[PDB]
């Protein structure tokens, strides 16, 4: 949604669809060869919001790296390895991340690399294309070959797979309940802290107050950190609800 | 040598501390300038983690040298505490056997009390 | 200070940003988690203390009369001792927030009349009360009472 095409070249296709068509017909394993054919004077932002997108792009890169390192092993990523569509989406985001990194290098995700002559984005894109060509086949279900398996075994050696927060921190009663047994509760008794929507690390005991979703359980801080540099296209989606749909519900501070 | 290695390692330790603190400040200022809305040059940012492990390697070298020298000096002190080489081996086997005798006397009678 | 100053300047420059601990996390947790490994594997009881430690001369009990289970408390003591004579019971009004302040002796001048001996008890007791330091206990009052009875026995004979 953010990329506003400055001029309409090859009309009747919006630049989301041009990007998806171009990424689905060009199966090149290099990121440069995909990035060449994509009219890259169109993919321009004002270098302010482009900088403020850093944490979402960080989540994209970290999730891709976690997924590819998780490939040699039921874990938090097991479904995505065989879904061709989601891997296509991850490819498209890596390509637009590469273009936006060439415009401004501060928007890029960071990887702590165990080498200094490394292009980590191109490495992850090579492994992602080689995984995705498995699943973009018609009627395929191709089990991944051993070359990808050993290359993704080399990924903790080349980069550090960080950690990730997974959203449904389950405190719902319906999993806890059983038929023929009622829970007897008291009111107010209640029988690594991140903001999950704007991917900001809160402290050990967070100083700013938070909302929690009532269904999934994601936590966001209540007021935006920087009201000037705020990607309002992303923050204004979750004003009234979470993405899962549930309502927000203010959480009280600890004060330890 | 261990005193002189210790004198060698001290200014390297102060250098590693200086570089570690300055690089920590540089990386923190860069990350705050990205996190808050600020322009900042990318530049030769010179990663923090290498400086931290370098400092730990220098402290390992220091503690290694000092533990070696302390073991050596305590060794020489108890060695002076206790001229033909067969006379040396005779008194050495005498000392080993005598300490063995004290130990087995204590063990056998502390077991002879109960069980 | 020395050899540590630029860290102090960076962190004191960047306090009050809401993304501060995010910045510290992003700049410091991967180095530490690579090297150090992953992280970690009715009546206020002061008066009960006084009454529980009193000498068996005194026989301190609460007044049947007066407000109870509220701020201040009220006591009617007694005195038993073969050496000392029987005397009027004595009435004490202990405030709430009892330490850091001095309890008050409820004066009953009319029963300390009608004898010379009880008059001497009363005069000597008011004297030792004026002699007392401030913020005294209950036991200071009870012991000045017993010493006053003893002086009024000796002065009389
Ligand atoms: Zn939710």
């Amino acid at each position: 949604s953010l990329l506003r095409p400055h001029f309409l070249n090859t009309p009747d296709k919006s630049p989301g669809d041009r990007l998806t068509e171009i990424c689905t017909k060009i199966t090149d394993v290099d990121i440069d060869k995909v990035m060449i054919n994509l009219k890259t004077e169109e993919f321009v932002l004002d270098m302010n919001t482009l900088q403020a997108l850093q944490q979402l792009l960080q989540w994209v890169g970290d999730f891709v790296l976690y997924l590819l390192a998780s490939l040699p092993n039921l874990r938090p990523g097991h479904s995505f390895l065989r879904d061709g569509t989601s891997l296509g989406m991850l490819r498209e985001l890596m390509v637009v991340i590469r273009i936006w990194g060439l415009l401004k290098p501060s928007c890029l995700p960071v990887y702590t690399a165990t080498s200094d002559t490394q292009d980590s984005m191109s490495l992850l894109f090579r492994l992602l294309t080689k995984l995705w060509i498995c699943c973009r086949d018609e009627g395929p279900a191709s089990e991944p070959d051993e070359a990808l398996v050993d290359e993704c075994c080399l990924l903790p050696s080349q980069l550090l797979i960080p950690s990730l927060d997974w959203l449904p921190a389950s405190d719902g009663l319906v999993s806890r309940l059983q038929p023929k047994q009622p829970l007897r509760l008291q009111f107010g008794r209640a029988p690594p802290k991140i903001d999950h929507l704007r991917r900001l690390h809160l402290g050990a005991c967070p100083t700013e107050e938070c909302k929690a979703c009532t269904r999934c359980g994601c936590v966001t801080m209540l007021k935006s950190p920087n009201r000037t540099t705020a990607v309002k296209q992303w923050e204004q989606r979750w004003i009234k609800n979470c993405l899962c749909g549930g309502l927000w519900w203010r959480v009280p501070l600890s004060y330890p | 040598d261990p005193v002189q290695r210790y004198k060698m390692l001290i200014p390297q330790l102060k250098e590693s501390l200086q570089t570690l603190m300055k690089v920590a400040a540089q990386n923190l200022i860069q990350n705050t300038n990205i996190d808050n809305g600020q322009k900042s040059s990318d530049g030769p940012i010179q990663r923090f983690d290498k400086c931290l492990e370098e400092f730990y390697a220098l402290c390992d070298q220091l503690e290694l040298c000092l533990r070696l020298a302390h073991e050596c000096l305590s060794q020489s002190c108890d060695s002076a505490k206790h001229l033909p080489y067969p006379q040396y081996l005779a008194v050495i086997k005498a000392q080993i056997s005598c300490a063995k005798d004290i130990h087995t006397a204590l063990l056998d009678c502390a077991n002879k009390v109960t069980g | 200070q020395y050899l540590c100053q630029p860290l102090l300047d960076a962190v004191l420059a960047n306090i009050r940003s809401p993304v501060f601990n995010h910045s510290l996390y992003r700049t410091f947790v991967p180095a530490m988690t690579a090297i150090h490994g992953p992280p970690i594997t009715s009546i206020p009881s002061v008066l009960q203390g006084e009454v529980a430690r009193l000498d068996p001369k005194f026989l301190v009990n609460l007044d049947p009369s007066h407000c109870s289970n509220n701020g201040t408390v009220h006591l009617i003591c007694k005195l038993d001792d073969k050496d000392l004579p029987s005397v009027p019971p004595l009435e004490l009004s202990v405030p709430a927030d009892y330490p850091a302040q001095s309890p008050l002796w409820i004066d009953r001048q009319w029963q300390y009349d009608a004898n010379p001996f009880l008059q001497s008890v009363h005069r000597c007791m008011t004297s030792r009360l004026l002699q007392l330091p401030d913020k005294h206990s209950v036991t200071a009052l009870l012991n000045t009472w017993a010493q006053s009875v003893h002086q009024a026995c000796l002065s009389a004979a």
